[PDB]
RNA sequence: CUCGA
């Protein structure tokens, strides 16, 4: 009934009032590791690598 | 109001985790402080919630 | 093997009452008369294994089995 | 006072004058491990007890004993510093002196046939540090002690809630230390029962029968016999008028000649006195008044036939008539009443089936071994070893004196065993509270539950321990050859290592030490526990244990515990509370002599404490000692209420007993809750100690006696003037007074620079003294992590605004200012330590090499010469630390790779990386390496020049161990030579060696010369010896576990200063996420320049509660006011009678205050350095309960310019324009915590599937992803989001031909969902199918 | 088992 799934995170979350109703902040080196085969596969279509 | 009435006014009535009232109350507030026996009254009721 | 291991077992029983200190391999090959390495090999078969649904805390929700990692399986960035 | 606490006097505010000082706080922990291995010949605490029980055991036929004479503990092998860093087990073996006799076989009584008498060794007992944290497996460990039920007699009774109609039925136990649980319950039909070891149920009397009673005795023991008379043919009764008070007269009372009572008469207790007046002895009664009365003896036919009744049957008209037959004037009834006397064994001797002794035994066999056929033999056995044997029942001598006191006996001594006097008490003393004399007992009173420490239950473990290994030796000694038998061969090592390892390593109450404070290391030791064995669990405690009962006060803190699952289970032993002999808790009181509250102290316990009248400590005084408000509060009997002055036996000591010792360093906690004020005490044990300490403005007076206790710190032992201060060791020379006549007067403290703690924090000790400077005994020579001139200092104080500015301190935030990240006041220092271990495949063994494998030069640039870091490198994430390779067996090959590598001639060999690498995210620095290698095993080039460093420092430690000594030596004989021979140059120009050659004449002062000089030559061989064992201890190879070539260690330094998301907290309960640092200009500022360091949330306040910060920041706004008027009139440069006017003025500003301290005694030297230390602001003491009111803050807020407000108007940053209002600033003393951001982050996209159900693994350091439990799956089934629930069970998780095509496709820039069944349901399927079930799919 | 929400 439930698992551990991939493509998965944990933080501690903060406060910021600058935002907007359908937004929220993410650490970049967490969005480096969640979006990784993301990347490649953007990295591979313009010839990057 | 039910708060601020422990910051001005008196502590109503405290109760032993018998279930029965005492019978003096808590005549002191948070703003002068509390006496020895009446912080030790004071427990039964935040530890019984 | 299991009288190679209850001699080694007996000298080594004997040794502690006899010195104080726990045997170390290299003193208790002049005991056995053995070469070390011996010694050293059969000191390796024992041990009979862990259960898997043991507790590696002292928990009762997180068993030892939750732990292993599979190795067998082929990467997917190496497919 | 002393030279110092010279240096900034704390400002006391206490008016309260104290009668005894706080005593020392681990004291039980000390004082119950020296009860274990210290030799009692006459007390029989610890190991001779155990000892003493078990031995002397015999031989099975009677022909041989094992006689035990004493024991003694050898030296430890290792010390403690080096048991951390080997990871062995800090222990002393343990040896025996056993003596084996043997008898002769003809004899009668021949012991003259041979005594051997060996030295047995029996396993280790691990030793205790200075401090109470056991050394196991180089962890340092805390044994917890426990609370639970005290052995004796016990009677409850449930409320109702069993059967109907209230009918509260009064069982009754007997708890024994070991054995089993002997049990008595009523029932609804008014019987009595027996539950053995709560087994079935069973007719009470049954127990009776066995001890060899007749149901004529039994009737005898609990009844009360009424005689009848029966002459020519009168039915006459003897009546006394004690026995009928309170029936119904349902016939006529006569006399003589004065009919004394009516009918239908509730009979009164003034016709009981009336009947007591004159006479009642034979009052005719009718003969229907007998039918209803059950017999008491056995009534017999005397002259022929048997007998007409037996006992416990009614007497009915014809049984009477037989009586009157054969003739009886004597007929005995049970005086049964139907509501002070109840016939309960009367109805319990019919439902007995039983009717002998051999029929009895029986029945309890049958209970307790069900399904065996018994016979008398073994049924005699059952029941004499059950309660009456002196191994397998013991009360243990508390058990004997809580069993006398309930039943109101006189002894205390008593026997472990039971006795067939006891149980009837037992069942008397029942039957007294059914009829309605006497109480029922309670569960939570501090009388009824002990406290079990280290040395008790260490003691339990020991004796198991020896019982493992006594059944193998009492075989033994009849299995022949005792002729040829030294008792070492029969004892071995096995059985009493395991268990006290297994105690002191695997138990609940043997647990893992918080070491990040030194306030969370020093109360870990005071915590009583209830959980373990022999008591309680998480899921089986009500609302009932969980509360504070009455007794608790000045014995457990209310406000110190966890709030987790158990919350009222993990207990804290209050500040005064000490441990009775017998275990339980006894408090200190001052007793109070007509009216005269004296100073002599007495421990009261908690049930002596219930019967006096106990006053407050709040309770006015004169000088002499009076009571002075004529009507004071009180305690008695647990209730509350006013009392006179003549009335009270007793007072309180202070107003610290009743908090603990974690709460009373919380100011102002009279002002606070009693929700917030528990996680104010529950999150000051969690402060990482910073990088440099500061001391705390607003105290409570307990930071130095928690500094010095925890043994954190370093005290002299003995007095006098520094010598030499470094830093790393401190030479003090001692005072002449304090010396020893066979000593060289110089002692070393040897400080530990940074090591490593339990939760990878730092520890490190500097000094505090100067060069050349007096230190008096017990002073604080070198604060500790988290001290500050001997005071705790657990965190750093900084200014706070009470405004919402933004937003940004929104729900509990915090908005900080960059002043803090820029002064390095929150920067903590941490320390890992990463391993690296080369195992031995079975495809040849591996290496550490500095060649690796597919690995350029840009990572080995920091590897050296033999493959290990260098010290104090720089490290990122990912860079080698130990080049480690492994060699691969040869596999196959994929044709198309196998094409490419013939295309190049790249050709990897079977060499294969598996090096160990600095985990993501962490920067370092690395500071120390440590290598052990096995056996036989030839060392690399790095692994010998770390051992000869290694010699190196053991050659110059124990050299600059012998210099000073001799130095400081020497100047000791000078000081008699001088005055006794008169030689000022012919001591000087000699060598110097040729002082003990120098000779002084007949005297006294030559013979302590050749004392001092027989000390110099025991110096010049302790020295060799001591070098010989450390070169020894140095160069040997290292013990390893099985299948280990060699360990790398490598110990990196972390340093982290504070970011977005660590917790900080106040020590009021205010948690908090830091939001936004802030630059320094947008930061509010006074109209002075000042910016604001922290503006926090004033939405916090009125939902909780906590006034208590208020005036916390209030009062360290008027310390730091006072300490910038010092600062003032320092950066002037004015004079030194000016500050004497000033700072005298600031030290008496109370009403009637403790402390009178005045700067006429001061030296005009003392003075400068006292108010150099106040610069940073003047430290003000508010005991707990004893605080400092409000009209003391505004009367200390006037001394040094400040708003009587304390709100002052702030400027915005950003605009520049003032705010409306007034705004509140001033000081919190603001924590740190060790919930930090960079331990929280994780995030995985894909890797480490387990095992058998191939979904992935879970944890931050196994590298897994997080759980997406049913809790969220019934929240993705309302949104009807079908397509992520299909996502998040087949293709992120647990198919395996799934995953794998996922990722081609994403890579290859196509989002197409691909499903599949899942691999848990096809191995649902296999084990559904293995148990004979045919499950299928169609 | 201890800790955090």
């Amino acid at each position: 009934l439930g698992k551990r799934v991939d493509y998965s995170g944990r933080s501690v979350i903060t406060v910021g009032p600058y935002l907007r109703l359908h937004q929220c902040g993410l650490p970049k080196k967490m969005a480096l590791e969640l979006f990784k085969p993301f990347i490649y596969g953007k990295l591979e279509l313009r010839g990057l690598a | 109001a039910a708060q601020i009435r422990q910051l001005a006014g008196m502590r109503g009535l405290m109760a032993k985790p018998d279930g029965s009232i005492i019978e003096t109350p808590i005549t002191a507030n948070f703003r002068e402080g509390l006496n020895v026996l009446q912080y030790f009254i004071s427990t039964h009721g935040a530890r019984k919630g | 093997m299991i009288e190679t291991i209850n001699k080694l077992n007996r000298i080594s029983r004997q040794m502690l009452q006899e010195m104080g200190r726990e045997p170390t391999p290299e003193e208790l090959a002049e005991r056995m008369l053995m070469p070390e390495d011996k010694i050293r090999k059969v000191l390796k078969i024992a041990k009979e294994p862990i259960s898997m649904e043991t507790p590696i805390g002292d928990d009762e929700d997180s068993h030892l089995g939750d732990f292993i990692e599979d190795t067998t399986l082929e990467l997917p960035l190496d497919s | 006072y002393s030279y110092t606490e010279k240096k900034r006097i704390r400002k006391d505010f206490g008016k309260r004058p104290q009668v005894l000082d706080v005593p020392y706080l681990l004291s039980i922990q000390l004082d119950s491990f020296q009860k274990f291995i210290e030799q009692d010949p006459e007390g029989q605490y610890g190991l001779e007890a155990a000892f003493r029980s078990v031995f002397p055991i015999q031989s099975y036929s009677g022909n041989s004993e094992l006689q035990y004479v004493s024991y003694r503990l050898g030296e430890p092998v290792f010390d403690v510093q080096e048991c951390q860093i080997r990871g062995v087990t800090y222990s002393a073996p343990l040896r025996v002196k056993l003596r084996l006799v043997i008898y002769e076989r003809e004899a009668p009584e021949g012991t003259v046939k041979d005594i051997k008498e060996q030295e047995v060794y029996m396993g280790e007992i691990p030793l205790m540090t200075d401090n109470g944290t056991f050394v196991i497996n180089g962890t340092e460990r805390v044994i917890v002690s426990q609370l639970h039920r005290s052995p004796g007699v016990f009677f409850d009774s449930d409320k109702g809630k069993t059967h109907s109609s209230g009918k509260v039925l009064y069982n009754a136990r007997i708890i024994p230390y070991r054995g089993s649980w002997l049990d008595f319950e009523f029932d609804p039909k008014d019987n009595l029962f027996v539950r053995i070891d709560r087994r079935r149920k069973l007719p009470a009397t049954i127990i009776l029968r066995a001890l060899n009673y007749t149901t004529e005795q039994i009737l005898d023991l609990f009844f009360e016999k009424v005689i009848f008379e029966i002459r020519d043919n009168k039915l006459q009764m003897e009546l006394v008028p004690e026995r009928l008070r309170g029936e119904t007269a349902s016939f006529d009372i006569e006399a003589n000649g004065k009919v004394y009572v009516e009918k239908g008469r509730r009979i009164t207790a003034r016709h009981i006195r009336q009947l007591e007046k004159d006479d009642v002895k034979l009052i005719e009664v009718p003969v229907e008044y007998i039918a209803g009365k059950v017999v008491a003896k056995d009534y017999i036919d005397e002259s022929t036939g048997e007998l007409i009744c037996a006992a416990n049957m009614e007497l009915s008209l014809d049984l009477l008539a037989k009586l009157s037959q054969s003739g009886h004037k004597r007929i005995e009834t049970l005086f049964t009443n139907d509501l002070d006397h109840g016939p309960y064994i009367s109805e319990t001797l019919r439902v007995d089936p039983t009717n002998d002794r051999l029929s009895a035994l029986v029945e309890i066999y049958r209970m307790m071994r069900p399904g065996e056929p018994p016979t008398r033999e073994a049924a005699e056995s059952l029941f004499e070893n059950l309660f009456f044997s002196e191994d397998r029942y013991d009360l243990s001598a508390v058990g004997r004196m809580k069993f006398n006191r309930s039943l109101l006996r006189e002894e205390i001594e008593g026997s472990g065993i039971l006795s067939k006097d006891d149980i009837i008490d037992v069942m008397k003393k029942l039957i007294d509270i059914r009829n309605g004399k006497g109480e029922v007992d309670d569960i939570d009173h501090l009388g009824n539950r002990r406290i079990r420490s280290v040395g008790e239950m260490a003691e339990n473990q020991f004796r198991v321990g020896l019982v493992r290994v006594e059944r193998a030796v009492k075989e033994r000694l009849s299995l022949g050859d005792l002729d040829t038998l030294m008792p070492q061969d029969m004892i071995n090592a096995k059985p009493i290592s395991a268990a006290v390892k297994e105690f002191f390593g695997s138990s609940q109450l043997s647990q893992f030490m918080d070491q990040n404070n030194p306030l969370s290391e020093i109360t870990h030791k005071r915590r009583i526990s209830a959980l373990g064995p022999g008591g309680l669990t998480r899921e089986r405690a009500g609302f009932e244990v969980r509360d504070v009962h009455p007794t608790h006060y000045g014995r457990v803190c209310p406000i110190e515990t966890p709030e987790g699952p158990n919350i009222g289970l993990i207990n804290s032993l209050s500040v005064y509370a000490q441990t009775n002999e017998y275990g339980f808790l006894e408090t200190p009181y001052r007793k109070v002599t007509d009216g005269v509250v004296t100073d002599e102290i007495h421990y009261l316990s908690a049930i002596e404490e219930g019967n006096y009248v106990i006053a407050q400590a709040n309770s006015n005084l004169d000088e002499e000692g009076h009571f002075v408000e004529d009507l004071v509060t009180c305690r008695s009997k647990g209730e509350s209420s006013l009392f006179s002055r003549d009335q009270v036996d007793y007072m309180d000591v202070s107003t610290q007993q009743v908090v603990s010792v974690g709460a009373s360093l919380i100011p102002f906690l009279e002002h606070d809750d009693a929700n917030r004020a528990l996680m104010g005490a529950n999150m000051q044990r969690q402060a990482v100690p910073t990088l440099r300490a500061d001391k705390p403005l607003v105290g409570t007076g307990m930071e130095r006696a928690v500094a010095v206790d925890s043994g954190v710190t370093a005290v002299a032992k003995r007095g006098g003037v520094v010598q030499y201060v470094d830093a790393s060791r401190i030479v003090i020379k001692v005072n002449e007074d304090e010396m020893y006549p066979g000593e060289a007067g110089i002692d070393i403290y040897n400080l530990t620079k940074y090591t490593r703690s339990n939760q990878n924090t730092c520890i490190n000790q500097m000094p505090c003294v100067s060069l050349g400077e007096p230190v008096e005994r017990g002073d604080v020579l070198a604060d500790g992590p988290s001290t500050d001139l001997g005071e705790l200092a657990l965190g750093q104080n900084m200014r706070v605004a009470f405004m919402p500015w933004n937003g940004y301190n929104f729900e509990d935030s915090i908005l900080v200012s960059e002043r803090v990240v820029q002064e390095d006041r929150f920067t903590t220092i941490h320390i890992q330590e990463l391993a690296c271990v080369s195992r031995d495949t079975k495809l040849g063994p591996e290496e550490i090499t500095a060649d690796i494998p597919n690995v350029g030069e840009a990572a080995l640039s920091k590897l050296d010469e033999s493959g290990i870091v260098y010290i104090g490198a720089e490290v990122t994430g990912g860079d080698i630390l130990v080049g480690k390779v492994t060699p691969k067996g040869e596999t196959q090959l994929t044709p198309e790779e196998k094409l490419l590598r013939a295309i190049f001639g790249e050709k990897a060999s079977d060499v294969k990386d598996s090096s160990l690498r600095v985990p993501n995210g962490v920067s370092g620095t690395v500071i120390d390496v440590q290598v052990f290698t096995r056996d036989g095993v030839e060392k690399d080039k790095r692994a010998l020049e770390i051992e000869e460093m290694q010699l190196k420092q053991a050659k110059k430690d124990l050299s600059e161990e012998l210099q000073i000594l001799e130095a400081g030596l020497f100047s000791r004989i000078r000081a008699v030579l001088v005055a006794g021979g008169v030689e000022a140059e012919k001591l000087d120009k000699l060598p110097r060696d040729r002082w003990l050659e120098l000779g002084l004449t007949d005297e006294e002062k030559q013979n302590q010369l050749e004392q001092l000089a027989e000390q110099y030559d025991e110096l010049k061989h302790e020295f060799e010896k001591k070098l010989e064992a450390k070169r020894r201890k140095i160069t040997q190879g290292d013990d390893l576990a099985p299948g280990v070539l060699k360990i790398v260690k490598v110990y990196l330094a972390v340093k982290r200063r504070i970011q977005p998301g660590d917790k900080m907290a106040g020590r009021h309960g205010n948690k908090g996420v830091i939001s936004k640092i802030n630059p320094i200009e947008d930061m509010p500022y006074d109209e002075n320049g000042t910016p604001v360091d922290i503006v926090l949330n004033p939405l916090g306040v009125p939902s909780r509660m906590n006034i208590g910060q208020i005036l916390e920041t209030h009062l360290g706004m008027a310390a730091k006011g006072i300490g910038d008027k010092i600062n003032a009139m320092l950066k002037q440069q004015q004079e030194v009678a000016k500050l004497r006017e000033f700072i005298q003025r600031a030290y008496d500003l109370g009403a009637d205050v403790r402390q009178k301290v005045d700067l006429s005694t001061f030296s005009d030297e003392e003075v400068m350095r006292l108010a150099e230390n106040l610069r940073k602001g003047m430290p003000i003491a508010t005991p707990v309960f004893d605080g400092a009111k409000e009209a003391e803050i505004k009367e200390l807020l006037k001394l040094g310019d400040l708003p009587t407000s304390g709100q002052i108007r702030l400027y915005d940053g950003r605009t520049g324009e003032q705010f409306e209002r007034p705004v509140t600033v001033g000081y919190m003393y603001m924590l740190k915590l060790n919930h930090l951001v960079d331990d929280k982050m994780h995030a995985r996209s894909t890797g480490s599937y387990s095992l058998v159900t191939q979904q992935p693994l879970g944890g931050k350091a196994q590298f897994g992803g997080q759980r997406f439990g049913e809790m969220e799956v019934w929240a993705l089934e309302a949104y009807g989001a079908a397509y992520t629930l299909q996502e998040m069970l087949t293709v992120k998780s647990d198919d395996v031909n799934g995953r794998t095509k996922m990722y081609k496709n994403i890579v290859d820039g196509n989002h197409q969902m691909e499903p599949g069944m899942p691999e848990s349901f096809n191995v649902l399927l296999k084990e559904i199918r293995s148990l004979g079930i045919n499950i299928e799919l169609e």
